[PDB]
RNA sequence: GAUGUCAUACUUAUC
């Protein structure tokens, strides 16, 4: 259906720079895709450990940033 | 390399089961267990990620006799 | 205008606090420095949901009462219950006829022990601090262990007896402990029978 | 008999199917008939019993070789060829002392068993189908 | 999830 794929926000393209370029369909599915296991075997080849301060990070440079800041 | 992977297991058994039955090799940092939305029921097998590969490594060695419900329960490497 | 969620989480000394959806607020750092406050509460998750934090638990069953001890140790609530059975099998009849000469006495059980259930045996209920705070959810997660212990329930799947004497109460994985040494993870990790007493150490593991 | 149809916890009625509410009675009967609801009913022990047991006197001929055993056995008119099995030494009738080696033992259905202590760890293959024969021709049984 | 017509039920010691 298109009603709910309107109201929940789906159909909507979005690209993740962390885990190769990825395609999500989804704000919400995204930031519960944040916080599983694709994402943290991503974040684990740059050397960044699986933490709260990196739940909003998407670029790589940036979260070489912020894991060196810290 | 931190993941193993845990098969053999009943669909009664629960993932605060898995969790406590993990923690007594190691702390375990994360615990998936793949179950059909559907039916509600597991599907007989999990993957354990600790916080180190060698802790993972000695996880899957020291836990090749272990028994749950009657049924033998095996740890991979994945 | 509106910076990023880096910039916001690097210019913040708090940056765990830090959102998606505050970084197009009006005041980004004065958000961040009140979310990331000593004694503040955080918002609730049902501010951007779309079902009023009240249609989710339609279908789901529900029990009607959960009553205490206090109340139901005064024995109203077996008597409620067969007033509630015997006023179900009337009829109109039966309940007109009832109404003009009515019938004294229901259950008159006591007078004192309301007040000493009340007062003497009063039982403080299970609260919880300011900070833990209530959402759709929060009555189903009941999932929130130790190394070295292990429950009823665990040791009645796996078939272990938990006994004084550490000949069987330990699991049999503790071979492969004795075989390849200790655990790499838990370095204080003590077991009976590799680096403890057996007859001393008789809760099958300790943190020292 | 409609198995969508329940009752709450505050006296309504719930459709578990659509996931819908009815406060009373009649609008529950009338929720059945709709778009939505035909939406959502169009997308939704004897052989070991009966082994003679007599226990005759084997005859074994043991022979160090290098790179086997010899059980002379009588006729036993059957296809069950004899089982040899590596056991341990902690299962016993009296459970002696000091009790820390293996013992490779064969067995037949019309007579004993008889077994072997190997004091060395591993030296051969105590298997069936790999190393092992059995001349029903000559009633021979070699393990090696 | 929203819209616009109809029905049911609920709340504020309302009259």
């Amino acid at each position: 259906p298109y009603w709910l794929y309107k109201l929940h926000g789906l159909n909507i393209n979005y690209n993740c720079e962390i885990c190769g370029n990825y395609t999500y369909r989804g704000p919400k599915a995204f930031q519960r895709h944040f916080a599983e296991w694709r994402h943290a075997h991503g974040m684990r080849c740059l050397g960044i450990p699986n933490t709260a301060h990196f739940a909003n990070v998407t670029q790589i440079e940036d979260a070489v940033s912020l894991w060196a800041k810290l | 390399d931190a993941t193993v992977y845990v098969g053999g297991l009943d669909e009664k058994v629960s993932e605060p089961l898995l969790w406590e039955l993990f923690l007594q090799a190691g702390p375990v940092v994360n615990t998936h267990m793949p179950k059909d939305r559907v039916t509600g029921q597991h599907q007989g097998y999990g993957f354990v990620e600790f916080l180190s590969e060698e802790d993972a490594d000695y996880a899957i060695k020291i836990m090749n006799m272990i028994k749950l419900y009657g049924k033998p329960i095996r740890v991979n490497k994945a | 205008n509106r910076f990023t969620v880096a910039e916001l989480k690097q210019l913040v000394a708090r940056p765990d606090v830090v959102e998606m959806h505050d970084v197009t607020a009006q005041d980004p750092k004065l958000l961040v420095h009140l979310k990331a406050t000593r004694n503040s509460v955080p918002v609730p998750r049902h501010w951007c949901f779309k079902r009023k934090y009240l249609q989710g638990k339609r279908g789901i069953e529900k029990p009607p009462f959960e009553l205490p001890d206090f109340i139901k140790r005064t024995g109203i609530q077996e008597m409620r219950e067969a007033l509630q059975e015997k006023e179900e099998q009337k009829t109109m009849k039966s309940k007109m006829r009832e109404k003009v000469r009515p019938k004294m006495g229901k259950i008159d059980i006591d007078y004192q022990k309301l007040h000493d259930a009340f007062f003497k045996w009063q039982t403080k209920p299970k609260l919880t601090i300011h900070g833990d705070l209530y959402y759709e959810g929060k009555e189903f997660e009941t999932r929130l262990k130790k190394p070295g212990d292990l429950s009823d329930e665990l040791r009645i799947s796996l078939g272990m007896p938990v006994g004084p004497n550490a000949h069987k109460v330990p699991p049999p994985w503790l071979i492969a402990m004795q075989r390849y040494g200790p655990p790499p993870s838990y370095p204080n990790l003590k077991i009976p029978g590799l680096n403890s007493p057996i007859p001393e150490s008789c809760s099958f593991g300790y943190h020292a | 008999k409609d198995p969508y149809f329940m009752k709450n916890h505050l006296g309504s009625y719930e459709c578990k199917l659509c996931l819908t509410l009815h406060n009373n009675e009649g609008s529950y009967l009338a929720h059945t008939q709709g778009k939505k609801h035909q939406t959502n009913l169009a997308r939704r022990v004897e052989v070991k019993k009966f082994v003679k047991i007599g226990r005759p006197g084997y005859k074994v001929t043991k022979q160090r070789d290098s790179e086997l055993f010899q059980i002379d056995y009588p006729e036993i008119a059957e296809g069950i060829m004899p089982r040899h099995r590596f056991m341990s030494a902690y299962e016993q009738r009296i459970e002696p002392p000091d009790r820390r080696w293996q013992y490779l033992l064969m067995a037949a259905e019309p007579y004993e068993t008889i077994a072997f202590k190997v004091p060395s760890r591993e030296i051969d293959k105590a298997e069936g189908k790999f190393w092992t024969h059995w001349n029903r021709e000559t009633k021979q049984f070699f393990l090696q």
